[PDB]
Order: structure tokens, then C-alpha cells, then sequence
RNA sequence: AUCGAGAGGG
DNA sequence: ACGTCCCTCTCGA
């Protein structure tokens, strides 16, 4: 079917960012254990809370 | 206070040394904590006096 | 690993 | 006198 509402359309320039969500994302239970605060551990990169 | 807080103890004759936990050593072969040190540097700034006197 | 400084992300 | 919450990187004793 057609769309009762026609659609403004063209070749607008776009960019890929710095942010991949594969790059983002991150879990945790149970994990590695900071030694002086005994809690977990800060980051992504030393997978922690 | 009559046993919690005399006020004679502001003054302080006798030292709490805390221990390994509140102050510990990683493998950096090792390399002690920044309060570690210090008592080392009150131990020796101790003792000088103690002969000294 | 620890503290110190630095750029970005909502 | 303390001076918004959290998060991802990167680098020098």
C-alpha cells in the first residue's frame, strides 16, 4: 500500500561515533574483590560492579 | 566523662598500632602502605628521643 | 596493581 | 565551610 503521507527523502552526510554497544555493555555477580575496601572493583576493563 | 572520655587522654601516652588490613603490602618482592611507612618514621622519630632523654 | 594528572560519554 | 549522580577510555613514578 502507499502512505497517506508522502516522506521528504534524500542523501543527508551522517558519521560512525566512538560507541559500540558490544564495546559497552558489561555483567557481573560474584567477581573479582578490591583487598583494603574488601568491595568489588571499578570498571569494565577490570571487570567488576 | 568518668570512664569513657577522661579528659587526661586527649593526651597521648600509650599508641594503637592497627594492623595489616587497615595498612597492607602488595607485590609492586613487595612495597608496605603509606601508614606502614609512617609509623616506621614515628618509630624512628620515637626512639631518637628515647635515648636522646 | 596503588595514588597523581589528562580527554570523552550520557 | 563544602562545593550534582554514574560510566568508558588513555598514561607517568
Amino acid at each position: 500500500k502507499k502512505l497517506m503521507a508522502q516522506i521528504f527523502f534524500g542523501p543527508t552526510y551522517y558519521q560512525r561515533l566512538r560507541h559500540m554497544v558490544d564495546d559497552k555493555i558489561h555483567a557481573r555477580a560474584r567477581g573479582p574483590m578490591q583487598v583494603l575496601t574488601r568491595q568489588p572493583v571499578e570498571g569494565r576493563s577490570r571487570d567488576g560492579g | 566523662n568518668e570512664v569513657f572520655s577522661r579528659p587526661e587522654w586527649m593526651i597521648l601516652t600509650c599508641l594503637p598500632v592497627p594492623p595489616p588490613p587497615v595498612r597492607p603490602s602488595i607485590s609492586f618482592q613487595r612495597g608496605e602502605d603509606d601508614l606502614t611507612f609512617k609509623l616506621a618514621d614515628i618509630l624512628k622519630a620515637n626512639i631518637s628521643l628515647e635515648t636522646l632523654e
